[PDB]
RNA sequence: UAAAGUUGCUGCAGUUAAAAAGCUCGUAGUUGGAUCUUGGGAGCGGCCGUCCCCUGCUCGGCGCCGGCCCGAAGCGUUUACUUUGAAAAAA
RNA sequence: GUUUUCGGAACUGAGGCCAUGAUUAAGAGGGACGGCCGGGGGCAUUCGUAUUGCGCCGCUAGAGGUGAAAUUCUUGGACCGGCGCAAGACGGACCAGAGCGAAAGCAUUUGCCAAGAAUGUUUUCAUUAAUCAAGAACGAAAGUCGGAGGUUCGAAGACGAUCAGAUACCGUCGUAGUUCCGACCAUAAACGAUGCCGACUGGCGAUGCGGCGGCGUUAUUCCCAUGACCCGCCGGGCAGCUUCCGGGAAACCAAAGUCUUUGGGUUCCGGGGGGAGUAUGGUUGCAAAGCUGAAACUUAAAGGAAUUGACGGAAGGGCACCACC
């Protein structure tokens, strides 16, 4: 049941029962951790890192080869992005709409779509504030957001 | 093909060595330090032709930008508009590999 | 969404009992659910039930008989003293002979008559007869 | 403080000229006095010099624009129409 | 039909139920040991790869993404394995 | 006042009888998934019932040959909840 | 006098040690990515007859319209046939108990822009959620304000008939409007007369998108692989059929069921009929109007479903010279 849609879909991953390393995986903890670092220094969100790792090197879950998950490995070293990637891609979507909304101000649907983004941005803000990964003086502002890509 | 460039410039801003501004970048061309030059489309026509001449002698690539100088500041993640740009060290960004 | 997890469990095994199935499946398995079914286990109201511990919130496959009339759930968990427990079974059970009101107390989860031995009271979950 | 409620820039006419005339000049009084972003330098310095011409106090580059606005709507469809006929007259 | 053995389902229909609606939710994807005739090394690629992977030395593309299972490039040799 | 389950907490109704906002967002409000200690033992009766236990760290006497037992004081996440007690003017 | 042995208190330095510190990844949610899908949205662009007008040409006295006529056009050549040009609407047939969208709503081609469900996922975050007073966006048609345009249609009005009367239905003209752009307006039988979220409870054949598997057939051509069919399965999507699930006053309802065996969470809201969505006050609006919203008084019924009758300028059969031919 989506939160800004009438769709009640059901489609996501289902992790297998066994929580151990794949028997064909001959990669070590340090080798995996430095593999995440290579994607980290060249720029890649925690989500897309886990993508290219389960397609070329073939890791089931980095939580199972290493005792941590992707973001906790990046925050441990200092390769983590400052503001979270779900809040990043919502902002990247909100500034894309407003730029399109700048030339199409008759497009009343894109105005309705923008409020749904703003509702989901101002929801993730006051969540991350309580988890202290965002400072309490951090407030989203539409005009200044275009810099923060 | 622009968002690749926009993602590339962002990676140069946090990792690479960049030089913002016409007078500062013309100092970089003349030392042979610069590796790529970015020019907004609304750059003055004499300057645009001056930079391309300089980089032609220094053998530096000039990627003529699409948008204007206002949004190129927002491309470079700054709140002041920029008219020319030079990337001294690409950092770990594959912006000149393309 | 799923606010009360015990409630959607008890009504699930109540519908299958009305239809007359032999064993129904409950999607979540909490600590409160097992401590509920084992209350009905001792009184002989359901057959031998077993849970499946996966690496998520478990599921349960209880065994049913034709004995249970209804296993409804009181919501929310009300405060129940000992001077008003007979004011609860007066209007929530069929008669004074059979039927039970399971209620949680600091001693644990047990029916209303067990709490008369231990003289203790607490919140109320549901009831079956 | 918000000094006036609905009568904006056209509160300089006090009570004169009637509501409607004051209202339909307000959309023009605002626009003709506003500073636009000069498309040649990016700076918001485009200021209407006289009726028709618009001067940028950053480049000193005058532009023959609209009478109250910088670009009249009827001129920007023409420029797009010209840009389409030009490219088809000779491929 | 009232009595069903919900405890021990039959595997011909257990593969039919949804990946989350099984008794123990298990994926319907896997991995395999691939090799292109344009190489000889063995790599391991997902079945729903959703990204393009080339061989070392720029030999020949190994898989192509689709909406479901990643289309294994024809002519290639593969061996489905598991843990 | 009961009747009045015609004010409905217990306990009303809202497809057509009175009746769900045109629709969506949304703050207070309200409500919120699972997950962190069970079992073993001793006492007795015809496999079960019941008692018991998994508390820690100064001052004095059933005493014993620094060490043991025992009585006494304090501390050892906090509320909700629950039981006990006190305190509670009569009429 | 003095430092300490001394109890107590604070601070700095070296460590040793912890089984050294992070539950799981919801048939909860957000996000990423993958190939798609769609009368979803915006901007541009293109095309199609038709309609009306104009021009030229042909031949001619009627044409229109009606139940019947007349108003109206017409030898100044109407109507009708031909060839063109112009203008503004419109997007037939294909078009469906099909899709999409929050709803209102959305259909010539092409390009652009940004958005989205669903599926697929051994990707990520890790409870971020549900419903929501106040508040905010959108909201058909009509109506309003400026422009631009004004073919057809057509409130108002004018006439011709009909009629006892017809300022009505029918007909001929015809203004605002219908069209676009920009501002307002915020109501519809805005209806599924059915809040949203969640769980559970019969089958059945289809359908739409995505995925998986499978004989064969047929395209590429030169096969695999992708299309088109064929046979199943899964996800959710609009629906139908079916029945003693169950409920309901019943019509009917797989939800309107899981309701005296009454309690999943949560808004909105009804209290006999009128008076009355009226008065008033507030408040929004350019106005029309919207939102909020009484009482005095009056009344024994008003109403819902269903049954039988009678009735029908309703239908289908049939019959009578107290009916007709």
């Amino acid at each position: 049941g989506r939160m800004h849609a009438p769709g009640k879909g059901l489609s996501q991953s289902a992790l297998p029962y066994r929580r151990s390393v794949p028997t064909w995986l001959k990669l070590t903890s340090d080798d995996v951790k430095e593999q995440i670092y290579k994607l980290a220094k060249k720029g890649l969100t925690p989500s897309q890192i886990g993508v290219i790792l389960r397609d070329s090197h073939g890791v089931a879950q980095v939580r199972f080869v290493t005792g941590n998950k992707i973001l906790r490995i990046l925050k441990s070293k200092g390769l983590a992005p400052d503001l979270p990637e779900d809040l990043y891609h919502l902002i990247k979507k909100a500034v894309a709409v407003r730029k399109h909304l700048e030339r199409n101000r008759k497009d009343k649907d894109a105005k309705f779509r923008l409020i749904l983004i703003e509702s989901r941005i101002h929801r993730l803000a006051r969540y991350y504030k309580t988890k202290r990964v965002l400072p309490p003086n951090w407030k989203y502002e539409s005009s200044t957001a275009s810099a923060l890509v | 093909s622009l968002e690749s460039i926009n993602s590339r410039l962002q990676l140069v801003m946090k990792s690479g060595k960049y030089v913002l501004g016409y007078k500062q970048s013309l100092k970089m061309i003349r030392q042979g330090k610069a590796k790529l030059v970015i020019l907004a489309n609304n750059c003055p026509a004499l300057r645009k032709s001056e930079i391309e001449y300089y980089a032609m002698l220094a053998k530096t690539g000039v990627h003529h930008y699409s948008g204007n100088n206002i949004e190129l500041g927002t491309a470079c993640g700054k709140y002041y508009r920029v008219c020319t740009l030079s990337i001294i060290d690409p950092g770990d960004s594959d912006i000149i590999r393309s | 969404v799923r606010m009360n997890v015990l409630a959607d469990a008890l009504k699930s095994i109540n519908n299958a009992e009305k239809r007359g199935k032999r064993q129904v499946l409950i999607r979540p398995c909490s600590k409160v659910i097992v401590r509920f079914l084992t209350v009905m286990m001792k009184h002989g109201y359901i057959g031998e039930f077993e849970i499946i511990d996966d690496h998520r919130a478990g599921k349960i496959v209880v065994n049913l008989t034709g004995r249970l009339n209804k296993c409804g759930v009181i919501s929310p968990r009300f405060d129940v003293q000992l001077k008003d427990l007979e004011k609860w079974q007066n209007n929530l059970l069929p008669s004074r002979q059979f039927g039970f009101i399971v209620l949680t107390t600091s001693a644990g989860i047990m029916d209303h008559e067990e709490a008369r031995r231990k003289h203790t009271g607490g919140k109320i979950l549901g009831f079956f007869f | 403080a918000k000094r006036t409620k609905k009568v904006g820039i056209v509160g300089k006419y006090g009570t004169r000229y009637g509501a409607s005339l004051r209202k339909m000049v307000k959309k023009i009084e605002i626009s003709q006095h506003a500073k636009y972003t000069c498309s040649f330098c990016g700076k918001t310095k485009m200021k209407r010099r006289a009726v028709g011409i618009w001067h940028c106090g950053s480049c000193m580059k005058t532009v023959a624009g609209g009478a109250w606005t910088y670009n009249t709507t009827s001129a920007v469809t023409v420029k797009s129409a010209i840009r389409r006929l030009k490219e088809l007259k000779d491929q | 039909p009232l009595a069903k053995d919900l405890l021990h389902p039959s595997p011909e229909e257990e593969k039919r139920k949804h990946k989350k609606k099984r008794l123990v939710q298990s994926p319907n994807s896997y991995f395999m040991d691939v090799k292109c005739p344009g190489c000889y090394k063995i790599t391991t690629v997902f079945s729903h790869a959703q990204t393009v992977v080339l061989c070392v030395g720029c030999s020949t593309v190994l898989c192509q993404p689709t909406g479901g299972k990643a289309r294994l490039t024809e002519g290639c040799s593969f061996r489905r394995k598991q843990h």
